[PDB]
């Protein structure tokens, strides 16, 4: 899995044997779903 | 992708040669290391003969741990401080701490100027043995290097007793990462 | 009002040829002080002159209380520009070849010449042109040098040394201008600017003969000089900054040498080298962290300079409020506490040599206006009213009850027991 | 001082509990006394 | 013509702060006829400078003498007449703040004008009287040029 | 004297703003005061 | 030299030996922080070979 | 030079401040100023005056080289209509000569008469508890006895009955000192 | 790419990217590394061994002899071992001029390089891929089995 570096700091992710879940949406609505909730871009700013 | 194009170009490294002081701040380093030195000798003296007025507040061990532990903290920003006045703007170590992507003034104090103080439950190395650190100190030895004081750099490498000392301060954080962990999951699931 | 009127028409209607002839009528009237003057119209040259000499008149009416006070205000509208300050310091120059009492109007001169420095001026040069210093063009050249640059050069030190110590020496004026010792001081006793012990001896014989050289002077011209100190004072200028400048040093071993240093420090000069030595030590708020005597020897060595030298009170009283009004960090509140009693008792160690209503005006203005910590207040009193005696001069009482009428006089005797409270001091006003 | 921050005080005051592990007051003095440190 | 402000400076002081950068110097020029300050960040690799030296600066709104106003796009296929002949170092910045000895009510007499020429920064502090061809957020080009008098 | 489960107090000054008495002057700045303070290690409330 | 002992008993043959066997192959371990030492102790357990 | 005096005029006529514009001395050489002494009737009071206290600052053998034309601006300065400009004339009259200001002021300044009457009368008028230098902080007792008359102690306020706890605590600073320095 | 290697003083990593000779960046001479490291793995964890091992390799290998690296010496240190290093026609400090593989162009920072003792960890990334769309099933409850 292959992914740009500026997303590693919400996923804590390290790059040195660290390994990750893919889950993939199976219907369109929840692919619209997560395209229009939780896509990356989306998340930039935190309510935290 | 701009910026790491431009890297091909400018290049980035770092060695051996971003540790080096210029062997005038190495005297200074010293010099500092020797007067907390006497300085802490000096109140261990000063105790023997019994003058340490009492702190409104506190035990005669615990002003005495107070008075250590302020001239040893003292000595090693004041070491550190004059490590970073050493470097150069062509320093590595320097690149990577002023932009923010690694390291901080501690790591390269460590590095150059000394260790310093070893610590675990926030107290300074206990007599395991008794009333001695190590055998090979003498009995009742409160001074800077027999309860766990590390005089040395990383670039000099540590004697025998601070190494191993420096390993007893290490231990701690894998310990507490260890109950951390599972000490905080069920904070969060009970709060979820 | 009328008359304020009447300049504001003036000054909003200059070409009103009839506020012209009122102005004349004013003046006529002889009420030309409401005119405009003091800083606002001192360059007209009656009203400068004027008011210059009200101003010096102000200041000798002054004294010693009124130093700290009116000197900036007449310094700040003789230093607007080089012409008033250039007529100022002619005459101090003129009224200093007279000594009945002309040393005031030559400190009045100095005090003028360190608030231009302090201003910006290149006032060194002005001075030399008022000296005789201007008669050896070498040196009074090499002086203007020094004083432009500020810095302690060894070659214009050896060019002005070798002048001296000879049977033809330069005339003391030269060499006592306050701005050369002041700066000689500042780099010398400093713990940085380290000197390579090889001009340093002729800065000391030149401090030496700045200060501990007698030369008598009758006419304003050479008449006998005095050479009692000249290898005594010498000597223990070199001790004194030998022991000081070997940073090195531990504390134990200046205390070690600490006969030496007592004999040393009875010098004026010394005196003061030492306590600058000391306020530049002090200075640094780390140096307390390394300082394990919670009762340190460098307070007892001002005791010794406030005892022997009265001339110097000033100095070591701001010394004691700039470490009084500074708060300490990386202490115990106990430790602040414990140091501001020392300091207390410091203050009243000064009030002992009779220098006594700066202190308790100061106290009395910090304890009134931008309250501290009245217990300090309550013990600072206790050991003040406890060394002094009946009878009182009437403005130290004066100066000495406001602080005593309030602020937990109930709480001013607790466990003294065997000496009467302060009341004694109010049946005795 | 010690007044033990950290996970375990959080955990102290999400878990309601009669008996922490450094309880304490911040008394602050009325008038006159919160000057004077002998009136204090 | 577009001469916004013209001339004769003579370098007083190079970076007294010291040398922050490499290839890169401050000067503190001052002026002869005008008597106005100038503080300006040179590029001392490629046009060096030392103390003393004096120059001609002029500041211009376009390089072209007829005015035509550029757009402002790198096109150094251009035969049109330039400035840029008879100077030798040229930047082109913008300049981004006036400040000024402005009153609440009186006029301004003297104004000091800001400009970036990406990243290198001058400022000319002057009588008012000289600097009304500086507009903040206006293209503006040095033109400076080492003097052998 | 005291009040029980008062095993000590500490006498304090605090070099925070967050607990010094801050007091509106006259003209209408803040002025925040250095006071003593007390931090007990038991816990009355009632009393105290 | 300056006296701090002089009543010692026992000699150490050489301190390098307070270190275990993954621990000493670790060229220059008293150069490192000691949690990179044991994550070297870790991994030294691991490697092909 | 080309136009010297507006040169003159706006390199130094800098009319709010009264002080030494800086770099004075570096303004001025032999052709600088010969150039501006058959041109010292066109410039304003605030150049001339600048220019003449500038000329103090100038180094003595700067001064010396080219005195004449020096003397020449002060003696046109000494002729101007402003009175600020005689008085800098007659004083600055006396630096090529000698290097000390000209003291005899008495000529044709009675408001120096009656400045320089009236302080003497208020310095006679106050020689007691009078300011002394603050030199006085440095030399000693008999130079600054010799220098400004002696040291008067300040007036008793009071009686000290005992002495505060400074000095039993240099005596006993003193012993463990004396005890300290055998060891 | 995705198998993990890790020196002897615990720099742990997986292989990002892999590049032929001719692209990676080399000497004076044809020498081009073998792994290249980030800088930033250095500072933050302070292991200075690392950087000590990979100056004295440089030595050993020229020289021609096992370097030693006794925890505690003291006939040993920086110093003696840069003083020996350049006089091998290196830089005492072991820094190179690297030259840009891609553009042949010289790299404005000189770049730390020498030989220094890697190991090959048994966590291959082919040991761990996995993926699965509907496969079997458990038999309790009838939801996808576990491993
Ligand atoms: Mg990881």
């Amino acid at each position: 899995f292959r992914l740009n570096l500026s997303v590693t700091t919400p996923y804590n992710a390290d790059f040195d044997g660290d390994e990750m879940n893919l889950h993939l949406p199976q219907s369109l609505e929840t692919r619209a779903e997560i395209q229009e909730l939780a896509m990356v871009p989306r998340m930039i700013v935190t309510p935290q | 992708t701009v910026i790491n194009n431009w890297l091909l170009i400018e290049g980035h490294t770092i060695g051996i040669g971003d540790s080096i002081a210029d062997s005038k701040t190495y005297q200074d380093i010293q010099n500092t290391i020797k007067k907390a030195k006497q300085d802490v000798i000096e109140v261990i003296e000063k105790a023997h003969n019994n003058e340490l007025e009492p702190t409104p507040g506190n035990t005669l061990r615990q002003t005495f741990e107070n008075q250590v532990n302020r001239i040893l903290n003292d000595a090693r920003d004041k070491t550190g401080s004059s490590a970073q006045k050493s470097l150069s703007e062509y320093n590595n170590f320097k690149s990577m701490v002023v932009s923010g992507a690694k390291g901080s003034k501690i790591n390269i104090s460590q590095v150059i100027a000394v260790v310093g103080q070893q610590n675990v439950e926030g107290k300074r190395i206990p007599f395991g043995f008794k009333h001695r650190t190590l055998p090979h100190f003498i009995k009742d030895d409160y001074g800077p290097e027999s309860r766990g004081f590390v005089e040395n750099s990383y670039l000099a490498g540590l004697t025998p007793t601070e190494f191993f000392f420096h390993a007893m301060g290490g231990r701690e954080g894998l310990i507490d990462t260890a109950v951390k962990t599972a000490e905080t999951g069920y904070i969060q699931r009970r709060l979820i | 009002t009328w008359r304020d009127l009447f300049y504001k028409l003036a000054e909003a209607h200059p070409d009103c040829l009839m506020l012209n002839f009122t102005v004349k009528l004013i003046s006529d009237a002889g009420y030309q002080g409401e005119i405009t003057s003091v800083s606002t119209a001192c360059q007209q040259l009656e009203v400068f002159s004027r008011v210059l000499r009200t101003s010096l008149a102000t200041i000798l009416d002054g004294g010693e209380e009124n130093l700290e006070k009116n000197l900036p205000e007449f310094a700040k509208m003789v230093c607007h520009g080089e012409h008033t300050y250039l007529f100022a310091q002619a005459m101090m120059s003129v009224l200093a070849q007279e000594e009945q009492g002309g040393s005031a109007v030559r400190r009045i001169a100095q005090e003028v010449q360190r608030f231009a420095q302090e201003k910006g001026h290149d006032a060194s040069q002005i001075t030399l042109a008022l000296g005789t210093a201007a008669s050896y063009p070498r040196a009074c050249q090499a002086l203007g040098a020094m004083l432009s640059k500020g810095a302690l050069n060894p070659a214009d030190i050896t060019v002005l040394f070798k002048m001296f110590t000879s049977m033809d020496p330069p005339p003391v004026e030269l060499i006592r201008v306050p701005a050369f010792l002041d700066l000689f001081m500042q780099s010398l006793f400093k713990p940085g600017a380290r000197i390579n012990q090889d001009h340093k001896h002729k800065y000391i014989h030149i401090l030496a003969y700045a200060a501990s050289v007698v030369e008598t002077w009758k006419k304003n011209k050479r008449v006998s000089i005095n050479k009692d100190e000249l290898k005594s004072t010498s000597k223990a200028v070199e001790t004194v900054h030998n022991l000081c400048c070997n940073e090195n040093k531990g504390a134990s071993e200046l205390v070690a040498e600490l006969s030496t240093l007592y004999q040393c420090i009875r010098f004026p000069v010394v005196a003061m080298g030492v306590l600058k030595w000391v306020d530049w030590t002090v200075s640094e708020p780390r140096y307390f962290q390394l300082q394990t005597d919670h009762t340190p020897v460098h307070l007892a060595l001002l005791d010794e300079i406030s005892t022997c030298h009265q001339l110097l009170h000033p100095q070591v009283l701001q010394l004691l409020v700039k470490l009084f009004e500074t708060e300490h960090s990386q202490l115990d509140v106990m430790e602040q506490l414990e140091l501001k009693k020392t300091l207390l008792d410091r203050m009243v160690h000064l009030l002992s040599r009779g220098y006594v209503l700066p202190v308790v005006s100061y106290i009395r203005k910090c304890l009134e206006k931008l309250d501290t910590d009245i217990s300090l207040i309550r013990y600072f009193v206790t050991e003040v009213l406890d060394v002094i005696a009946p009878p009182y001069t009437s403005d130290f009482v004066q100066l000495f009850l406001p602080i005593l009428e309030n602020d937990s006089i109930a709480g001013t005797i607790k466990t003294e027991g065997e000496h009467d409270p302060v009341t004694e001091f109010i049946a005795h006003c | 001082k010690n007044v033990t921050l950290g996970v375990p005080r959080l955990k102290e005051l999400i878990n309601i509990s009669k008996k922490p592990k450094t309880p304490s007051l911040t008394v602050f003095l009325l008038g006159q006394s919160a000057r004077d440190a002998e009136r204090a | 013509a577009g001469i916004l402000f013209e001339d004769i400076f003579d370098v007083k002081d190079i970076d007294p702060e010291g040398k922050k950068f490499d290839r890169v110097s401050r000067l503190h020029c001052e002026s002869e006829s005008f008597k106005m300050d100038l503080i300006l960040d040179v590029n001392i690799q490629i046009y060096p400078v030392d103390l003393g030296d004096k120059f001609r600066l002029v500041i211009a709104s376009t390089l072209y003498e007829d005015g035509t106003l550029d757009d402002g796009e790198y096109n150094p296929t251009d035969d049109r007449p330039s400035r840029a002949d008879q100077f030798e170092y040229v930047m082109y910045g913008k300049v981004y703040r006036i400040e000024g000895d402005e009153t609440s009510t009186e006029a301004a007499t003297r104004l000091s004008a800001y400009v970036s020429y990406g990243g290198l920064l001058m400022r000319l502090q002057g009588d008012a009287n000289n600097l009304h061809g500086f507009e903040v957020d206006s293209r503006v080009y040095l033109l400076m040029k080492k003097l052998a008098f | 004297q005291g009040i029980e489960q008062i095993s000590k107090v500490y006498m304090h000054l605090p070099q925070t703003d967050n607990k010094k008495k801050i007091i509106i002057t006259e003209d209408g700045e803040f002025k925040a005061l250095q006071e003593w303070i007390l931090e007990t290690d038991g816990v009355s409330l009632m009393r105290v | 030299e300056v006296a701090y002992c002089s009543t010692y008993t026992h000699c150490e043959i050489h301190p390098s030996m307070i270190l275990g066997v993954c621990a000493s192959i670790i060229p220059f371990p008293d150069h490192n922080q000691s949690p990179r030492n044991t994550y070297q102790s870790a991994m030294g357990k691991q490697a092909m070979g | 030079e080309s136009d010297t005096g507006l040169w003159l005029h706006n390199k130094l006529g800098a009319t709010d401040e009264l002080w030494a514009p800086p770099s004075i001395a570096s303004l001025l050489t032999a052709a600088v100023i010969d150039n501006i002494r058959l041109c010292f009737h066109g410039l304003s009071s605030a150049v001339k005056l600048k220019l003449l206290l500038g000329t103090l600052h100038l180094p003595r053998r700067t001064v010396d080289e080219m005195k004449g034309a020096l003397m020449e601006i002060i003696q046109l300065a000494s002729l101007d209509s402003d009175p600020w400009v005689l008085m800098v004339a007659d004083i600055l009259k006396s630096f090529p000569d000698t290097g000390s200001l000209n003291l005899e002021l008495e000529e044709q300044n009675p408001n120096v008469q009656d400045i320089l009457g009236e302080l003497r009368e208020k310095v006679g008028e106050c020689e007691a508890s009078a300011m002394l230098p603050l030199e006085c902080q440095y030399l000693n007792k008999n130079a600054l006895t010799t220098l400004a008359g002696p040291l008067t102690p300040p007036v008793k306020h009071f009686q000290l009955k005992r002495k505060p706890k400074s000095a039993t605590l240099r005596a006993e600073l003193l012993q463990k000192s004396t005890e300290t320095a055998q060891q | 790419i995705g198998d993990k290697f890790a020196s002897r003083h615990g720099q742990k990593g997986t292989c990002g990217i892999q590049y032929r000779q001719e692209d990676m960046p080399f000497t004076c001479e044809g020498i081009t590394p073998d792994i290249i490291i980030n800088p930033h793995a250095i500072p933050s964890r302070m292991t200075i061994g690392h950087l000590i091992e990979c100056l004295q390799g440089k030595v050993s290998a020229n020289k021609g002899e096992i370097g030693d690296a006794t925890p505690f010496n003291d006939a040993v240190n920086v110093q003696k071992i840069s003083n020996l290093l350049s006089d091998y026609g290196y830089h005492l400090r072991g820094n190179e001029v690297l030259y840009n593989g891609f553009t042949g162009r010289k790299i404005t920072s000189q770049i730390f390089i020498g030989p220094t003792y890697y190991q090959r960890l048994k966590h291959m990334v082919d040991d761990k891929i996995h993926s699965r769309a509907r496969g079997p099933i458990q038999i309790l409850n009838r939801q996808p089995m576990e491993g």
